[PDB]
């Protein structure tokens, strides 16, 4: 069951009372995962999935509290016995124990075999309902899956892992790129193995070694540089996990301070250090309600940019489109645009596939939606700035530059006449004036010895870089130079 | 968006 260290800090009577269970769990040398995403699950059901409160249940309580703001009112929290969070500990635990039987697989030194990996994988696989949408809220927790019996996508991978803590397996972890995840195990930590479906459709990918998506040099494995967790990490997932949202415009504010919370905490004990995404959600969660003390949301977006850079070789996405993100809500239009140009660096050097589909979405918002919505604006208030700043129209080509990029040695084709409609009317909203200070140069000196410039590196974009810089634009001409 | 500590779409 529960070791004695941890039922003495139930039962939690408000968010205080919740971070002190993961303080004390962060400072044990193996945090118990299924725990604490129990207690999680439990909170978020209460506060997100069915806040009305029970009456003919003598068992669960609800504590009274000072309110937040000036609105209201007194809140109520959904006290955690330690009865009903044992019993649910105690239901998963049996389920899996039960099914399996170490026996049957010696662990050879604290090595877990790849078939008891993919024993515990169809446990949890089997074990869940055939029936539901799995693109909703609040089915992340294990929570979820003993109550419901439904997992979302990255869930299940999960549900896998502190499944093999319930079994004291410990070599087992979580792999985690930017929009998958997965199964490490082995000694040192090479062998892998898909244990969940990804996307729209129900691909099971599972069974099968990470190795073909990783030489693809698709966004999905990151090319070999995704995050494998530790415990601590895994840990920090669950807190992202953890979903505010109660309807499609309103969230939880008890929800929001306990995430926020439980981020600090780890930020602090160094937790947050490889991170990158962890830290972004931080700083979004900081610029909505900031805590007096800490840093800044953008001090934050760097830390994260700066923790990709370090520990994943500079090859993630987010942490930029975290910042461009922030810049755009706060109306910085140069800093949005080089946010972006950066983003699109990074993607140059992957192809595109099926399986990249929120990324690129992704590209085609910020290109098609987000940029032009930004410039059409500021085309307003010049006219009672930056649409005169040749670095923010330099900034734009690096932008479809490293889209182009991206295209190039790919199966299917990123632009089609869609994209270029928007690129034409981008650069129509600068003046020739502007575009004509950017220099397009090649490279005039390969090395060193003992307005703003501007190098591309796909031949689309550098095969052009006349028409771009022009005086009028030829739409016409743009357009058949983005397809081959 | 789903994936968790995933950003917000940029857009609307």
């Amino acid at each position: 069951g529960l070791k004695a260290a941890q039922k003495t800090l139930f039962p939690l009577r408000s968010i205080d009372d919740v971070v002190r269970l993961f303080a004390a769990e962060l400072g044990r040398e193996e945090p118990d995962l299924v725990l604490l995403s129990l207690v999680l699950g439990f909170v978020e059901h209460f506060l997100a999935v069915n806040r009305v409160i029970p009456t003919n249940v003598p068992e669960l309580t609800f504590q009274p509290s000072p309110a937040p703001d000036p609105p209201g009112g007194l809140t109520y929290f959904p006290v955690a016995d330690l009865s009903i969070i044992a019993a649910l500990y105690a239901r998963f635990t049996a389920q899996i124990r039960g099914a399996v039987d170490l026996s049957l697989y010696p662990r050879e030194g604290g090595v877990s075999s790849r078939e008891l990996v993919k024993k515990v994988s169809d446990v949890i696989w089997n074990s869940l309902s055939r029936s539901y949408f799995k693109d909703r809220a609040h089915i992340q927790s294990l929570f979820s899956f003993i109550t419901g019996t439904k997992l979302d996508s990255s869930g299940v991978a999960f549900a896998v892992v502190g499944a093999c803590q319930a079994l004291g397996l410990r070599d087992v972890h979580l792999a985690l790129s930017e929009d998958h995840a997965w199964v490490v195990f082995g000694p040192n930590g090479e062998q892998t193995a898909e244990v969940t479906w990804h996307g729209k459709g129900n691909e099971d990918r599972r069974g099968q070694t990470v190795n073909a998506g990783v030489a693809e040099r698709s966004w999905l494995y990151l090319k070999g540089s995704y995050m494998r967790c530790d415990r601590k990490m895994e840990v920090a997932f669950m807190v992202c996990a953890i979903n505010p949202s109660i309807d499609l415009h309103t969230d939880s504010l008890e929800l929001l301070q306990l995430q926020q919370k439980l981020l600090w905490l780890l930020y602090d004990l160094g937790h947050l250090e490889r991170y990158p995404m962890a830290l972004g959600n931080l700083a979004d969660l900081e610029e909505l309600e900031p805590t007096p003390g800490r840093p800044d949301p953008l001090t934050l977006y760097h830390k994260g940019i700066a923790s990709a850079k370090t520990y994943y070789r500079d090859e993630h996405i987010y942490p930029y489109m975290y910042l461009a993100g922030y810049h755009c809500r706060n109306r910085n239009v140069r800093e949005a645009l080089q946010a972006w140009a950066d983003t699109a660096t990074v993607i140059q050097d992957y192809n595109y596939c099926r399986e990249d589909e929120e990324i690129y979405k992704e590209f085609f918002e910020v290109a098609n939606d987000v940029i032009p919505n930004l410039l059409k604006e500021a085309a307003s208030l010049l006219e009672a700035s930056a649409l005169q700043d040749p670095e923010c129209f330099a900034h734009l080509l690096r932008f479809y530059d490293g889209i182009c990029k991206w295209e190039e040695g790919s199966p299917t084709p990123v632009l089609h006449v869609g994209w270029a409609t928007f690129l034409v009317q981008s650069l129509g909203r600068f003046e020739g004036q502007v575009r004509q200070k950017v220099r397009i140069v090649s490279g005039t000196v390969a090395g060193t010895a003992r307005g703003p410039v501007l190098t591309f590196q796909s031949e689309k974009m550098k095969g052009m870089k006349e028409l771009l810089v022009a005086t009028k634009i030829n739409s016409s001409a743009i357009k058949l130079q983005l397809t081959a | 968006r789903l994936f968790p500590g995933a950003p917000p779409t940029a857009k609307k």
